[PDB]
């Protein structure tokens, strides 16, 4: 019965971390996505004006 | 040497540019040698950008433009009934001419912030899934967004049959589509019986991108003429994307600075003129309203793009539509998590009022729990329930294609599933049993029926109760 | 000699042609009024704003309206001001557009009233109020954990649900109750729908008859959405540089006007940015947000809706916006459907004011306190919910017994609440409630119900609810 | 200052160092006066011209039967980015590079190597020998494998990890901190001096890591020493 | 006459061209018919391009320009020692003239290799943290690098306001700060009796851009004065992001192709010729410091961007502030393994040392 | 090849079937001869007039009262990225789409007919 009750104490705690682990990647993720698609975009607008001014 | 007539410059690509017509107004509509239409955008110091509508190959450089005088405008009447027309008002059925008597500009100013009323009147789409959870009133402007081949122009085609005994006039532009696919479209209003109050507004893809850029143009001219003498109007937009690429081709060949994905810089001022148009006039105006559909492609279901975003701000709600839940046997498919209708409520009958306010909270749980359905089969004290609720409430929502449901059978049917008596009815008899009911209904409750109908209220709650324990006795388990 | 001619027209961009020696300067207004002089001509009532000296004797322009039905040569009139905006008492109740011209169907103003205009520099540097104070509201959430500041940008973080017009209402009403100042609410690129429902409401409530509206809509061109921001500054600095008030501004989204100034310059053809803004975004939001200050006669005071395009709280329009707010208001839907009005949340809201040099000690510890406490009550929500309140620690079980009494005393009865609900308002001092809430903290009242704090201002009227209850 | 040293590489015949302190100015000053010569913008806000220049600079600096330049420069990476054009041309001209990282200079580890991307063609059996080549590739693969590790490590930790790829983890961050060293020049940084490791000693230390000699000593006792011996001497004295 | 006059042909957004100047040099001061100034920055050949240095809607096309025949310069003194500029030496704080006998150019050579001298002499800031961790020595160029509301100003001006008794000159710039946030930091300042030695250089968010763009140089300037003169100056820049972002506009404006995040390719040589004027001077060269401490602001801490890595490749080192550690109470929130300076330990008392 | 197949539709009253290979080929050509033409490119460098002739070409092909062609259209995918206009621009007008899925192409199970992708009218 000590035994089972460590196991799902073990399995609760441990559990527990690895969502937030998750958690914290998602949001670091996130930020790196948002920083490449502001980078994306700019140079996207800005190779076309270069193109369009080119005439 | 007059300053009347022009004489052409460069041509291609479908814009030209003339030498002359010193007094054409701006986006005034002229007249070609050949036959073809034009619009004068730019008005440059010494020349004069137009547009062509038409084909444009029998153009060659050194021929005659002429004048018209007139700003760009389209034929209004009750003639147009029934029509299919292109934006330009010329008939494209066959039927002969159109015979009309009025015209109608292009670009009005939109009803003031003063002539406008509260909406308080429901458009019955015939939809569960939408009269249920996303209501619509007339007046209202919503925004139905899904990713391609997921079920768009059906719910459209359904709403436009539905308002059969409504006192609404229902007119439906198609931007960019195959012209078999309008086609069909057209058989199956004229199928059902749809097409004796239905205007039809064609640009298709082959055509020049001008009329696809103003397709939409037309069909609110056309709309508001009914709608300011006292007529309520419903307007169907089929590709907002479609219209916005169009336009950004335009204006790349004229030559003005390219912005964000090389869209002109008023895209989201041509945008919102289109869609500030639909309204609720106030009392003293008139009684008339005008409700606007406008649709949004998603690619693979990214709704941050820029045309997106830009409908999303504009419009007062969304219906979102997913190919996967389609797959699923959601056959409406309406994710009711992230879609929104910003006038619920007022939109509503009492009676939708009062048995959609659980349904909400049900397929809520349902959505956030479902972390147990997939690996489950554990007991617990809600997600043994919870979870079962709701899939009886995904299963309720689904319904079949071309019939759609009178608002007080849909009534009945929450009502029923928000009691908890499909709670014991096995889920692939859910749908068994929701037919049943309505067969059931149809000839043993005319007095829930009819009362609804007169009151808009619900009926006696012991009447109702005994009923459905009557159908339920009745009903066969598999 | 004050005559010009079209020469050019591309679109919403107009290009005028002047005679030497008689340039209008830059952002002078310019008005055209042609009358169809035959059938093959339309009628023309269009004004104008100087943006650029294109050279060659030409000015290059933004319209106000729909450029429609211009013919290359027409007559052009130069006002030889910018454009003029009616200030005054003339201005309460009344609902204008950009140009100045009233909306509502009451009437016009008529021409020898006073006018001022849209584009001015900002204070000088000595016209400036050396000391920080704050700005009194009589809400408990706010007073308490994110004070206003006199002079100070806000920032309002919410949508649809959450009672924002409500909120709106009650701050407009506390203010001018005791206070004294009116306030002006400027429209930019708002829906009409809803700029409809906002008149009715404010008419029902009253109010209207102390504000000003300013509405420049989504339907028009991108100059008037641009500009309809300053007239509403304009009017307001009216109150606040001849009447020395408290003057309250609202603008309704800050954010459209970033997006439309950068359609303009996209417009008027200059090369785009990070992102594909304008050039100019920097110094336009400082040229709006620096005349936003409290001056040695008065204030102006700016609460201000903002929106996150893509939830990227990086993206240069919010980035930008963000360097100008002292305090921020977040409206939970959490606590709107739960039932706590104005359903402010306590632990999101921040404020730059929260200091003990701006507000003081005692105000600071409590403020923190019932912040920690909150925060506690917060963390214990999942063990509540698996396992049950009982099963707690002692201190726990008196954290969570404090933090419902705490959460329902934020909670108040607004005076505009008062024609659904029929309960008076209250407007509460905050050292009245800097008091209350020292005495919930230190335990007085933990022997009420928790029902006894939920609508009452006061910290005697919960006490008195208590009493009549049982 | 590469004429300079052409002189004496071709007129007297010397062996001749040449250190140049950052060549990645060079093209960022060829962008700045590009725009205003005229020309047309390149893919990043480049010249067009930037490859073009880039190796008229660097193919004089050559060895040749007269004389032996051998050339160290240093090449700045704008905003960490190895894929901009000014980093991802200068590759092409180089033999062995060396390639710093952030990440590592932040964990502590210097000099901040990253030891997989960086290359050299003399990494090969003939040259450096057998028993070096040996190591360096065991000691690329552990890394290789406890880079791939990262992602299962971080997100459930090392407690559901297989028995051989926790030994490989083990020997992967002792191997990982033991590549640190002490310099000659970070003397005032911190007051611990310098050391100079000859390489076969760097290659017997290394292969005896591998053989798990010393899997008991902390993984701190490996940190900035040089020597092997000093990794033992420091878990000495420690608490060990 | 068009030696030494000109017309001007072209305005807009602070941009103008004028015919004719045929004697003007690059780099001069032009004054307007309405007095406000300008400076030649293109001498093409028929027109002349000038930057406007302040409010030009009273410009017109057709207005006559007057050459100065001075490079630009601001002026220099002790008289402006407790006063608040702009950046061309004109005063805000209404408390009259300016009584300066002489100028120097904004731009200005700094000094050579064999001018300086190894830093040695200990600044001392007064806060802990900084003192034991993060030293800074007189010559040192430190960058100060940290989110909104982290407490950058609050920082320079403990640093300021320690000077009391230490020999030191202390020259606040601020560029694009909100003029109420300005006027509270000269209270503060005037209050704790900081303004016996310190000139505060301001240029607000409603300023043109061309007056941020130079307000740095302005301040740099006006600490060399003293700085060649064997006296010990201290400069800040309120952030360096602000005048990056309106250099950007000013260039974009100009119509020069953009490169990373649409800045200019001289934004590197914008920084790094200002940050190169402060420097330890040799015995022979007098003795003199300028130390200067620009601030960065960051997006999310990242230290990775275009601007933050530019100027962390300049300064000598960096203090770096941890905006989720200053939210948990402890407000100097320096983050430890970020933050370096790499002349100090030298720079640092005995007693400190141990 | 569309106008030769016309003939037998139009003149004969056949049944046709046209076979089209690699229409990102048609679209590419054309994205190319823009830039020389001297066109500002669209979003992703492609011609501001994609949508306009792929459906001048795309529409041609139907079934008349005289006769009908039937066409079959292969398709290469931009690096897998389906979001290209090049596609994006195609699912407007096709009836039948069968997606060659590269997750069941690269686990050595052929044909890669997804099972599931694809989507029929
Ligand atoms: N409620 C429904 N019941 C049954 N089938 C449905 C229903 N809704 C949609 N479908 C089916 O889904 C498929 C796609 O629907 P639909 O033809 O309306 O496509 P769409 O999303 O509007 O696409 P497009 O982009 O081509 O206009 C069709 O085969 C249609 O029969
Ligand atoms: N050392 C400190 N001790 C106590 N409070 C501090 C300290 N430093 C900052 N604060 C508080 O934090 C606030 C942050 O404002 P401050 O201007 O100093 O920071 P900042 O990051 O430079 O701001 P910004 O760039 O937005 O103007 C201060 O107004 C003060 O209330
Ligand atoms: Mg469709
Ligand atoms: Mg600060």
């Amino acid at each position: 019965l000590d035994a089972k009750a460590s196991e799902h104490a073990a399995r609760m705690t441990a559990m527990k971390n690895a969502t937030d682990n998750a958690n914290e990647l998602i949001r670091t993720l996130t930020l790196s996505y948002n920083r490449a698609r502001q980078a994306a975009i700019t140079q996207e607008i800005t190779e076309i004006v270069a193109g369009a001014n080119a005439l | 040497q007059v300053s009347d007539v022009g004489t052409v410059i460069q041509v291609g690509d479908g814009i030209a540019r003339a030498h002359g017509l010193d007094n054409v107004m701006s986006g005034e509509l002229v007249e070609f040698a050949n036959g073809v239409m034009g619009m004068a955008l730019n008005l440059e110091e010494n020349n004069v950008g137009i547009v062509i509508l038409g084909p444009y190959t029998g153009i060659k450089e050194g021929d005659e433009v002429r004048r018209t005088g007139r700003i760009m405008e389209v034929p209004v009447g009750e003639a147009l009934i029934g029509r299919v027309v292109n934006p330009l008002g010329q008939p494209v059925d066959g039927l002969g001419p159109v015979e009309t008597t009025e015209t109608r500009p292009i670009e009005s100013p939109a009803p003031g912030v003063m002539d406008r009323r509260s909406v308080h009147e429901p458009l019955q789409t015939g939809i569960k899934a939408i009269d249920a959870l996303v209501p619509i009133g007339r007046g209202q402007r919503e925004l139905i967004i899904g990713d391609r081949q997921t079920g768009k122009t059906s719910v459209a085609i359904d709403t436009i049959i539905n308002q059969k005994d409504q006192n609404m006039i229902s007119i439906y532009v198609a931007i960019g589509q195959k012209e078999s696919t309008v086609r069909t479209v057209v058989e199956t209003l004229r199928k059902h019986g749809a097409l004796d109050y239905t205007i039809v507004v064609t640009a298709s893809a082959s055509q020049p991108a001008p009329l696809l850029f103003l397709a939409p143009y037309a069909g609110v001219a056309m709309g508001e003429y009914f709608m300011y003498k006292g007529k309520h109007v419903l307007v169907v937009y089929d590709d907002l994307s479609k219209q916005a690429a169009a336009y950004r081709e335009l204006s790349l060949l004229l030559r003005r600075p390219p912005g964000r994905e090389a869209y002109p810089g008023d895209i989201f001022y041509l945008h919102s003129r289109l869609l500030e148009r639909a309204a609720k006039l106030s009392d003293a105006k008139g009684g008339g309203s005008l409700t606007a559909l406008p649709f949004v492609e998603t690619q693979a279901g990214d709704i941050s793009a820029y045309i997106p975003t830009n409908v999303i701000s504009i419009t007062d709600g969304q219906i979102f539509l997913q190919s996967d839940l389609f797959f699923s046997g959601v056959r409406p498919a309406i994710n009711a998590g992230l879609s929104v209708s910003r006038v619920g409520g007022a939109a509503q009958i009492k009676a939708m009022k009062k048995v959609a306010g659980t349904l909400r909270l049900d397929l809520a749980a349902y959505r956030e729990l479902e972390a147990f359905a997939q690996f489950g089969s554990d007991l617990d004290k809600a997600t043994q329930a919870k979870l079962a609720r709701g899939a009886r409430t995904v299963e309720v929502l689904k319904q079949d294609l071309h019939q759609p449901i009178p608002v007080e059978k849909q009534v009945l049917i929450i009502y029923a599933l928000t009691r908890g008596f499909l709670d014991d009815i096995p889920v692939e008899d859910v749908r068994r049993f929701e037919k049943e009911f309505y067969l059931f209904l149809d000839q043993n409750g005319q007095h829930l029926l009819e009362h609804i109908r007169t009151t808009k209220d619900l009926p006696n709650e012991d009447d109702l109760n005994k009923a459905i324990e009557a159908f339920k006795k009745t009903f066969v388990v598999s | 000699m004050t005559r010009g001619r079209v020469i050019q027209v591309m679109g919403p961009v107009v290009d005028v042609k002047f005679e030497n020696g008689h340039l209008p300067a830059i952002y002078n207004a310019l008005k055209i009024q042609h009358k169809a002089r035959n059938e093959n001509e339309v009628d023309i009532d269009l004004t104008l704003e100087v943006a650029l000296h294109l050279g060659d004797d030409t000015v290059r322009t933004i319209a106000m309206a729909s450029t429609d039905g211009l013919i290359r040569g027409m007559e052009v009139i130069d006002t030889g001001a910018p454009i003029s905006v009616p200030v005054g008492e003339v201005t309460l109740g009344r609902v204008f557009n950009v140009l100045g011209e009233p909306i509502d169907l009451e009437g016009d103003i008529p021409a020898d009233a006073r006018r001022d205009p849209i584009h001015r520099p900002a204070p000088k540097f000595e016209e400036l109020a050396t000391e920080v104070e704050i700005l009194e509201t009589g809400i408990k959430v706010v007073d308490l954990l994110a004070p206003y500041i006199k002079g100070g940008k806000i920032g309002l973080f919410g949508g649809a649900g959450v009672g924002k017009t409500v909120l709106i209402q009650e701050l407009i009403h506390n203010i001018a109750q005791e206070h004294g100042g009116i306030s002006v609410f400027a429209g930019v690129g708002e829906r009409t729908r809803e700029g409809n429902d906002l008149y009715h409401e404010m008419k029902d409530s009253g109010v209207i008859s102390k504000t000003a509206m300013v509405f420049g809509q989504m339907n028009e061109p991108p100059g008037a959405r641009m500009r309809v921001a300053l007239t509403g500054l304009t009017m307001a600095e009216y109150f606040r540089d001849e009447q020395g008030q408290d003057v309250l501004l609202f603008i309704d989204n800050i954010f459209r006007f970033t997006q439309a100034g950068s359609e303009v310059s996209a417009l008027l053809g200059r090369m785009p940015s990070a992102v594909g803004y304008q050039p100019t975004l920097a110094t336009e939001m400082g040229q709006l947000q620096e005349r936003i200050t409290s001056t040695a006669k008065g204030s102006i005071t700016s609460i201000q809706a903002i929106y996150v395009p893509a939830d990227d709280y990086t993206d240069p329009a919010p980035a930008t916006t963000f360097s100008h707010l002292d305090a921020t208001t977040n409206l939970e839907r959490k606590l709107a459907e739960m039932g706590i009005y104005p359903a402010v949340d306590p632990l999101a809201s921040t404020s730059r004011a929260l200091a003990p040099e701006i507000v003081g000690e005692e105000h600071y510890q409590v403020a923190r306190k019932v912040q920690q406490t909150l925060q506690r009550y917060k963390e214990l929500q999942d063990i509540i919910a698996i396992l049950g309140m009982d099963e707690l620690s002692d201190e726990d079980k008196l954290v969570v017994h404090r933090a419902r009494r705490i959460q329902f005393f934020l909670s108040q009865n607004f005076h505009v609440a008062e024609q659904f609900t029929g309960q008076p308002g209250s407007y509460v001092p905050v050292k009245e409630t800097v008091r209350g809430f020292k005495e919930i903290l230190e335990g007085k009242y933990d022997h009420l119900p928790e029902d006894a704090f939920r609508l009452v201002g006061r910290i005697e009227e919960v006490v008195e609810k208590a009493k009549a209850m049982g | 200052g590469l004429t300079m040293a052409e002189y004496f590489r071709d007129e007297q015949g010397q062996d001749v160092l040449l250190f140049i302190d950052n060549i990645f100015r060079f093209t960022q000053a060829g962008s700045e006066v590009s725009a205003l010569l005229g020309r047309m913008p390149s893919a990043v806000g480049y010249q067009p011209t930037l490859a073009t220049e880039m190796g008229q600079l660097q193919e004089r600096i050559t060895s040749t039967a007269k004389g032996s330049i051998t050339s160290i420069q240093a090449i700045y990476v704008p905003a960490d980015d190895y894929t901009d054009p000014a980093p991802a041309t200068t590759f092409s001209h180089l033999d062995a590079t060396t390639n710093l990282e952030r990440k590592l200079a932040e964990m502590g580890i210097y000099p901040a190597v990253d030891p997989l991307a960086s290359t050299s063609r003399a990494l090969a059996p003939e040259i450096v020998g057998e028993e070096h080549y040996q190591v360096a590739r065991k000691v690329q693969q552990t890394l290789q494998r406890y880079k791939e590790l990262q992602d299962i490590i971080a997100i459930l930790g090392m407690d559901e990890l297989s028995d051989e790829d926790k030994l490989v983890v083990h020997r992967a961050r002792r191997i990982q901190f033991f590549l640190s060293q002490n310099f000659h020049v970070a003397e005032q940084f911190t007051g611990q001096p310098g050391s100079y490791v000859p390489v076969k000693e760097t290659v017997r230390g290394f292969k005896e890591i591998l053989e798990g000699k010393y899997d008991h000593l902390p993984e701190d006792a490996f940190r900035l020493v040089g020597r092997i011996e000093e990794v033992v001497e420091k878990a000495k004295a420690m608490g060990v």
